[PDB]
């Protein structure tokens, strides 16, 4: 069990601090997650001021356990084995034609609620590219996250590429290399290759004042 | 009097029998071909009556050797006219069923022969298939566990033997189709029913439900099971035995609130916890383990009260089945969700012509008159009844009754006389069996769990010294043939052990021993603490029960106890009558809605180009939104057209199509005409881009998906209203009128939602 | 108005309303054919020297249907805590309702017999010596038999209206009696003629009081009930939740009858006693038209409507019946506390309904004193309440059959 | 003691029946017949689900 | 919001043909439409696409200076071009717009031989 | 003064009563006035008709 216990709706705290080019950012937020339908309805608020890197470069940094599983892939999940014990994930995010994110997050059930504690450090940057020039459309695309396991570290290595709609009419193809670690050491479940077919939606609240990102998101898996 | 008409018809049948005997073979099938070609020229069914009955009589003589008597021809011609032909039990009703189904299937429409359970259906199917295949027709036995194509091939035949559950579920799954070739039934023509009393009176109470699996919850069931397991019984919950229900007492409520840590149990936030507690309590107390279900391979299979069998498909509702699964630690599975709902009365009233033989329907002739527009033709017996039936032997406490019936079956076993021991529940049959384990008597118990040996058990239950303990499987239509040397000593001494729910059922159990004028013995046995007596007995006579002592070596001899037994049984029949009438006149409204909805769904399935249908739905929802804004009673020039043009640009049209200055205070009919013109042009663009066919399939999928979803929500809300209306009859109005008005209002809300959903899904995709 | 034209388009409801009008004509022609010994010319002279049915013609059914209502209210009071036999008959199902109805029929026969004897003797008293030719005890059998025959024929007619007519047949019959008493007092109002301002003032008063009676009588108090055994675990609309209604006037026109019975009983025993100063003092002081018995009338109205409210709803049996099948008021225990809750709600509702019914009962004497009115008018009495009640329920029943006939379908 | 007041009101209804034993008069007969009360329509008083 | 595309045929590398993709259910006027291609065995890659109502247009470097994406608001569709093509560009071509979700065309197969 | 809170509760419970609105009240008033006028006109007509009949049959 574990997250089979959390079939009902789950509170989601997100806390993020980070630095890019010596410039500070701190964004928080709260919402709900569901597993039997597998969706995330999240109200996120920038509680420091203005965004150094924009929200679309933030959303893959913003809690992958809230998938929707049909009857056959119930054996083939890792993300219900390290929970409620806790979860740690770090990513190397290579922007082509720009520098690199090293993101540093622990995703765990603190008390009850799913807290994602993220510290992001973005190095190798030139400010006169597209990301610090804020060339991103207010949107996020649909993707397929490829999941495999390693047994020397007995964790999950995830490979995917993502596609940001640039406001000039281009796309930033950026690749995520993702490392996924348990905190507890109970029954680990290391399945084969599969893929999260995911889609998103970014919108706003007409009766809210500050610069805030509203996230709605669907996850499904397939392959196995 | 129509009996003289039937008698002179039978005399004509014998007259044409007088010369049909010398006919050789292969002209009978030629006679069937001749009837088929002669029928459509100018002939009706009643014109070809006598020759068809005579030739099927001759065919029965040539095939099975059972020559029908005079009275069976009267029953056949009564079944042709559409009237219930009540014949007594064991009078050979099966060939009487073969006569008018051979008469009416020459048209080629299709004739359904319906009976109660599976084994009786298969037996009649094989025997009358041996009869009818000699004539040249096609007989298809319908089953419960066939494929879709096997059912399609079965209903494609001339005569379809089936049970009532399979016919009802095939009609109900015939209106959840995404195509037309996946339909399984023909148009409905004719339905000869066996055991009309049971099907249309007894189990006409329970409707038919089809449900798909919904989301699964687990924690509440196991928590409620633990809490109910620690509950100390009598002190903390009451259990009324007059009707099967349980409620917590005040101390039980305090223990419940201190167990889960909540402050108030009956708060509106804690409706789910209270519902789970109540359902777990009812599953743990009211439903006994082997009286109402069994345990098979980790699953829970419920046992039907009426036919006595177990139906492998049908779980309970309202989460009660999940609590039963949690009672024994089994794997709790998904939750139910109602898809469609029909009762037996409306379904058999759609059949446009029906008739049915029975055994004991003389008591319910006014109910057959009021509902199905049929009358009960009594029919003579052709031989006097020698089925002697002694009066009841009412006893004290139940183990005395079991001792007495054990002594009776022991003194009858050592004489060679076969004895069929009837029972009602399942585990009490095992109790009688293990009480017969001592004294060493061989027997074959016929439970709901030992059902796979039924044919060899039944054919072996008519020989020398055979003892058969059987529950309600042997009740309705079990035919036990008297074997060798058994008619000398008056075979088949049928011994019941419980007064049944109605007079018809135990009268049928009594009539199981008759078998065409053969001597049989029928003794009953009752208990003063029996389930029927403790459940519905009069409270005044309960003090008189202790006045007769307690030794239980002899039965009671009093008229007061017999009067109490008969009054209790008539009270049970009155309760069933009231429940039947109330459920019928409440389901009439749902019948009137469901016929319309299924008619429109079947209309939009087989359409060559249903462009006008989605056009009409879009313009109807559009003008309803037009009248939803811009009201007649406010004024012009303050109608707030900005919200309307936003609603049109988001919902009906695309974003950059309209503004306020396009209309800005015009007449509403001309403005909806202009919006309809733009929608027509946009839909023409969509039709010319998708082509003729892919657009049609797309909107057909949209219409069918939306219609199914909103119909499911409507039937769920209608049941939720059906409880509340019985509550609502407290102000001095009859509740049925309020139910009809509220059902019509909810139907209008559902059809407005269906038009809005199909508009906003067609026009934005 | 298109609503009345929609009814004639439907064949079946126009058949039943034409049948109802025909049976109404059958009732209305019956009150002009009397018993073979009335001497009704002297009776029409004696009133010269609105219960105008027997006043014009002491007919075959001059008593009418009043024994049916008094026998039904007698057996309805007898069902509650005074005999175990009728309690078991009430709680043995609809078969008990069948024999209860047959017992009610026999009770109507005997009660109509004894009240026909009483009313015959009482009308012979106000006649004085001669009302029936050779008036003795042997002549009472004929008038008693024909009055009970008229009552049984009226009850058969009411059964036929409940079967194939429009609505509750006895209610239609009582309504017919009231609106048949109307046009004679309309003729008296026309023949009385200050001229116009009194007429327009009483028209405004009648419209205002009938608007007030409709505004009170249709008002509900919705106690919400949530059922335990129902899941309610899908997507709801929530427009029509399950709820328990309580009428603001839960009794009806029972307690005015109880009040007038207890009020006119002491004049009856004073007339049986004979002549005394205390007899005339009682007759002067126990009159509700005099304002010294009006307070007695109002307090009797209030006490009897509290009694009939607590015997009609029966909150203890209501609470037990509601606990026996599932649900509950939210936040309330399903034992004693729900009974206390519904008792407090019933207290306040029957207080406001009590004041309403007392004002309606005290209205017509105020109208006849402050309107310069003939005394046989009796406008705004219990007749107003029963007329509006049966009119509203018949209109609701007909509109229910009309909306049964209407069904749209989304092909159109 | 409410059974006593129930019996008292029923015998008061029989007194209303026997009130025509009398030995203005129009007002009295309007107290006798005119009200013409309505029957209250008193008592319109009033198994599991299954699966495929 | 379902893209239907046409204009694909067997072509020589010396001819120029237009590739059309009709947009149905949403305006062309205010969204960025992009063209993709995918050969059998190749991964689906971005080829071209223009935003801001067709005043600035970007292309990939394989057909830069060769291809041109055009559109019409009255016809509510876009037009690609196969000018100066090569057999290396044998693929099944896709049109891709993002309005809320991301909708793909069914794919037009062009083979060069 | 144990009746101030009592009558306050009476008014508070009267504010929870679901009174009918204006349109249905006007519709009900029109319906009941229409049926009482129709019944009184019909009964006057049929009473004068049976009076003429009983006059002509003497
Ligand atoms: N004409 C006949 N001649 C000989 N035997 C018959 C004839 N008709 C019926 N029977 C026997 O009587 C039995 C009655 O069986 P069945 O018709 O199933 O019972 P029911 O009459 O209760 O439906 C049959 O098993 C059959 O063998
Ligand atoms: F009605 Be029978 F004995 F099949
Ligand atoms: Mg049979």
């Amino acid at each position: 069990k574990g997250e089979e216990l959390f079939t009902g709706v789950v509170p989601i705290l997100v806390e993020l601090d980070g630095d890019v080019n010596g410039h500070k950012f701190s964004v928080s937020g709260e919402g709900e997650g569901d597993a039997t339908y597998g969706k995330l309805t999240l109200k996120f608020i920038c509680t420091t001021g203005k965004l150094p890197v924009p929200w679309p470069t933030l959303v893959t940094t913003f809690v992958q356990c809230f998938s929707r599983y049909p009857d056959h892939m119930k054996r083939h999940d890792f993300f219900k084995s390290a929970m409620p014990e806790g979860y740690v994930q770090e990513r190397t995010i290579s922007f082509k034609d720009d520098g690199n994110y090293k993101t540093r997050a622990e995703v765990k059930f603190e008390g009850d609620t799913l807290v994602n504690r993220i510290e992001l450090k973005g190095i190798d940057f030139k400010e006169d590219g597209n990301i610090l020039g804020h060339k991103l459309e207010y949107n996020y695309n649909s993707h397929n996250v490829y999941i495999t396991a390693d047994k020397q570290k007995n964790g999950i290595k995830a490979n995917f590429k993502i596609r940001h709609n640039i406001e000039d009419g281009s796309v930033q193809l950026a690749d995520h290399y993702q490392q996924n670690t348990p905190i507890g050491d109970g029954p680990v479940l290391l399945p084969d290759n599969h893929y999260l077919s995911t889609q998103s939606a970014l919108s706003k609240d007409p009766n809210e004042k500050r610069d805030h990102m509203v996230l709605l998101e669907f996850v499904t898996a397939a392959g196995i | 009097r129509t009996l003289n008409r039937y008698e002179k018809i039978a005399n004509d049948i014998d007259a044409i029998r007088g010369d049909y005997e010398n006919l050789s073979d292969d002209a009978l099938k030629h006679k069937t071909i001749e009837f088929k070609e002669r029928l459509e020229k100018g002939a009706t069914t009643d014109d070809l009556l006598v020759e068809a009955f005579a030739v099927v009589r001759e065919a029965s003589r040539r095939v099975t050797g059972m020559f029908p008597f005079k009275v069976q021809l009267m029953g056949g011609v009564a079944l042709h006219d559409g009237n219930i032909a009540e014949m007594k039990t064991g009078e050979g009703k099966t060939l009487t069923s073969t006569l008018p189904v051979y008469l009416n299937a020459l048209t080629g429409k299709g004739v359904h022969v319906v009976t109660v359970n599976e084994y009786l259906a298969s037996r009649d199917a094989e025997q009358m298939g041996k009869i009818f295949e000699f004539l040249g027709l096609t007989v298809g036995l319908n089953l419960n566990s066939m494929s879709k194509d096997e059912k399609r091939e079965a209903y494609a035949a001339d005569i379809t033997y089936s049970t009532n559950n399979e016919l009802g579920f095939d009609y109900l799954r015939d209106n959840m189709v995404l195509y037309k070739e996946q339909m399984v039934q023909r148009p409905l023509h004719f339905a000869v029913i066996d055991e009309v009393d049971s099907i249309l009176i007894d189990e006409a109470r329970t409707p038919l439900i089809i449900s798909g699996q919904a989301a699964k919850s687990t924690k509440l069931y196991v928590q409620a099971n633990a809490f109910v397991r620690t509950l100390k019984a009598e002190k903390d919950y009451t259990y009324d035995i007059k009707t099967k229900a349980v409620q917590l007492t005040e101390e039980g409520m305090t223990k419940a609130e201190k167990a889960f840590g909540i402050d108030n149990l009956f708060d509106v936030k804690h409706v789910a916890l209270n519902h789970h507690i109540n359902q777990a309590l009812k599953a743990h107390v009211a439903m006994q383990k082997d009286v109402d279900y069994v345990v098979e391979d980790g699953q829970v299979v419920i046992v039907d009260s009426f036919t006595g069998r177990l139906m492998k498909g049908r779980r309970y509702s309202e989460g009660l089945h999940q609590a039963i699964e949690a009672k024994e630690g089994l794997e709790i599975q998904n939750e139910s969700m109602t898809l469609a709902t029909i009762t037996f009365q409306n379904y058999f009233r759609m059949y446009e012509k029906l008739a049915g033989m029975t055994g004991t329907a003389k008591t319910e002739e006014e109910e057959f008159r009021n509902i199905y527009n049929m009358q009960v033709v009594t029919i003579p017996t052709n031989r006097p009844v020698v089925r002697d039936d002694r009066p009841d032997l009412i006893y004290r406490t139940m183990e005395g009754k079991f001792k007495a019936v054990a002594e009776d079956v022991a003194q009858r076993y050592m004489t060679g006389q076969p004895v069929l021991v009837g029972t009602v529940a399942v585990e009490t049959s095992e109790l009688i069996s293990k009480l017969l384990k001592n004294k060493g008597i061989p027997h074959q118990v016929l439970n709901a769990k030992n059902h796979e040996r039924e044919a060899q058990i039944i054919e072996e239950a008519g020989q020398k010294g055979a003892v058969t303990i059987a529950t309600n499987m042997a009740g309705r239509g079990t035919d036990i043939k008297l074997g060798e040397g058994v008619k000398e000593l008056g075979g088949l001494a049928v011994v019941g052990t419980e007064r049944h729910e109605s007079r018809r059922i135990d009268n049928q159990l009594r009539g199981r021993s008759g078998r065409q004028g053969d001597p049989g013995i029928t003794q009953f046995y009752l208990s003063m603490e029996d389930e029927l007596m403790r459940r519905f007995g009069a409270e005044r006579t309960m003090a008189m029960l202790d006045r007769f002592g307690m030794d239980d070596s002899t039965p009671i001899q009093s008229k007061m106890v017999s009067r109490a037994v008969e009054s209790s049984q008539k009270r049970v029949e009155g309760n069933n009558f009231d429940s039947r009438k109330q459920l019928l006149q409440y389901d009439d409204v749902l019948r009137q809605q469901r016929e319309v909805i299924y008619k429109q769904r079947f209309e939009v399935i087989d359409s060559e180009n249903l462009r006008e249908i989605v056009e009409n739905m879009i313009k109807s929802s559009l003008e309803r939104a037009i009248a939803a804004y811009t009201p007649r009673e406010e004024l012009p020039e303050e109608w707030k057209l900005d919200g309307l043009v936003d609603l049109i640009n988001t919902t009906y049209l695309d974003e950059g199509a309209l503004e306020k200055s396009d209309i800005f205070g015009k007449e509403p009919d001309e403005m909806l005409e202009l919006i309809m013109d733009r929608i027509i042009t946009k839909y023409n663009e969509k039709e010319e881009q998708f082509g003729k066919e892919q657009m049609r399939e797309f909107e057909k999928v949209i219409v069918l998906r939306a219609v199914d979803s909103k119909w499911m929500d409507h039937i769920d809300a209608m049941d939720q209203l059906r409880q509340g209306i019985h509550l609502r009859a407290y102000a001095q109005t009859n509740p049925l009128r309020e139910y009809q008005m509220e059902g019509f209002a909810m139907f209008e809300h559902m059809i407005e939602s269906i038009e809005d959903e199909v508009a906003k899904f067609v026009m934005k995709a | 108005f298109r609503t009345i034209s929609n009814f004639m388009r439907v064949s079946d409801i126009r058949n039943k309303i034409i049948f109802t009008l025909l049976m109404l004509i059958v009732f209305r022609i019956g009150t002009f054919i009397p018993v073979p010994s009335v001497n009704t010319d002297v009776l029409k002279l004696q009133d010269q020297l609105f219960c105008g049915g027997a006043l014009q013609n002491f007919s075959i059914f001059a008593m009418g249907v009043m024994p049916y209502i008094t026998a039904s209210i007698i057996v309805q009071l007898l069902q509650m805590d005074v005999v175990p036999k009728f309690a078991e008959w009430s709680k043995q199902g609809e078969m008990g309702r069948r024999k209860l109805a047959q017992f009610t029929r026999y009770f109507t026969i005997v009660l109509g017999f004894i009240q026909a004897l009483g009313m015959s003797y009482g009308f012979n008293n106000l006649a004085g010596g001669m009302l029936i030719q050779n008036p003795g005890i042997g002549t009472y059998l004929l008038i008693a038999v024909v009055l009970t025959a008229g009552t049984a024929f009226l009850m058969w007619l009411g059964e036929q209206i409940t079967a194939k007519g429009v609505g509750n047949g006895i209610s239609i019959i009582i309504f017919a009696g009231i609106v048949s008493g109307i046009p004679t007092i309309l003729n008296q109002i026309y023949a009385q003629t200050l001229n116009i301002v009194r007429l327009l003032l009483v028209a405004l008063a009648v419209v205002a009081v009938i608007v007030g009676v409709i505004y009170i009588q249709q008002a509900f108090r919705k106690i919400p009930i949530q059922y335990a055994k129902r899941l309610e675990g899908r997507n709801p609309v929530g427009g029509h939740s399950t709820h328990l209604p309580l009428k603001v006037n839960p009794a009806g026109v029972i307690p005015v009858i109880f009040a007038v019975s207890f009020l006119i009983a002491p004049p009856t025993i004073a007339s049986f006693f004979g002549t005394n100063d205390v007899t005339l003092w009682i007759r002067r002081t126990f009159d509700y038209t005099h304002p010294v018995g009006m307070t007695i009338y109002v307090v009797l109205i209030i006490a009897f409507t509290y009694f009939y409210a607590f015997v009609q709803v029966n909150p203890e049996q209501m609470a037990d019946n509601l606990k026996k099948q599932g649900g509950y008021i939210p936040g309330i225990r399903p034992g004693k506390n729900t009974q206390e809750y519904v008792t407090r709600i019933l207290y306040r509702l029957t207080l406001v309904g009590s004041l309403f019914l007392a004002f309606i009962a005290v209205l017509p004497v105020f109208f006849v004193n402050f309107a310069n009115l003939p005394p046989s008018a009796q406008i705004g009495g219990t007749s107003l309440l029963i007329v509006v009640g049966v009119a509203l329920e018949t209109m609701k029943q007909l509109e229910s059959q009309l909306v049964k006939r209407h069904y749209r379908g989304f092909i159109k | 003691a409410k059974k006593t007041i129930l019996f008292l009101l029923t015998v008061l209804t029989t007194v209303l029946v026997s009130g025509w034993v009398v030995l203005v008069i129009l007002k009295t007969l309007h107290m006798f017949c005119v009200p013409f009360l309505l029957v209250g329509a008193f008592s319109n008083a009033d198994g599991d689900g299954d699966s495929p | 919001v379902a893209l239907v595309e046409s204009g694909g045929a067997l072509v020589q590398p010396g001819g120029s043909l237009r590739l059309s993709c009709a947009a149905s259910g949403f305006p062309v006027n205010r969204y960025s439409m992009r063209w993709y291609r995918q050969a059998p065995g190749k991964e689906r890659e971005w080829v071209a696409g223009m935003s801001s109502a067709g005043d600035r247009s970007s292309y990939e470097d394989s057909v830069k200076g060769r291809f041109t994406i055009s559109r019409d608001d009255a016809r509510n569709t876009v037009y690609l071009q196969m000018n100066s093509l090569k057999p290396e560009d044998t693929a099944v071509y896709y049109c891709n717009v993002n309005v809320g979700f991301e909708y793909w065309g069914q794919g037009t197969q062009v083979t060069v031989s | 003064q144990r009746v101030t809170n009592f009558f306050k509760e009476v008014v508070r419970e009267l504010k929870k009563v679901s009174w009918p609105n204006r349109k249905e009240l006007v519709n009900y008033t029109a319906v009941v006035l229409a049926t009482v006028a129709f019944f009184t006109v019909f009964f006057a007509v049929i009473d004068l008709g049976i009076s003429q009949l009983i006059r002509l049959v003497f």
